[PDB]
């Protein structure tokens, strides 16, 4: 699809077969999800943003579907105010910026 | 209301 | 152009006569540049993202050329970790996400 940028580019994602709204974010290296009790092994990570750093849990090889497109990779979980799909998954779904 | 979701991983 | 996302989408911009490198950031509502001088009146604002809130100077109706495309709009200046082009200017240069 084509997504204009008049509004926040929010799309539906599926992680654990369960559905969330997430922001397609070219300014994010990684994918960060709002706090959720995801099962699996994780490692601690600190990620940086506009205001400083936050601590998150890093889960690897997690299947995720983005607007119907299957992906699998690293997902970070922590106290982000919005679910964020970052470049690690945007590349897997063949997402580009065009102008 | 946060609005600028730059994110970087070391 | 069409820009893939395996690397950070950094482009050259010209603003107030000066060349800088900036990140095309669909996850930002606003454009925020690293500390610099700009001509004209500004107003104090705060913006937020991951890691919290920062204080910025808001300049209105500022011309900026982004990867060869002209925009004129709001530019925030403050302690951002990187120069960010947000949706307010991405829309002006006709940028969409595509997959």
């Amino acid at each position: 699809p084509q997504i204009t940028l008049w509004k926040r580019p929010l799309v539906t994602i599926r992680i654990g077969g369960q559905l969330k709204e997430a922001l397609l974010n070219t300014g994010a290296d990684d994918t960060v999800l709002e706090e959720m009790n995801l099962p699996g092994k994780w490692k601690p990570k600190m990620i940086g943003g506009i205001g400083g750093f936050i601590k998150v849990r890093q889960y690897d090889q997690i299947p995720i579907e983005i607007c119907g497109h299957k992906v699998i990779g690293t997902v970070l979980v922590g106290p982000t105010p919005v679910n964020i799909i970052g470049r690690n998954l945007l590349t897997q779904i063949g997402c580009t910026l065009n102008f | 209301r946060p609005g600028n979701f730059l994110q970087s991983s070391p």
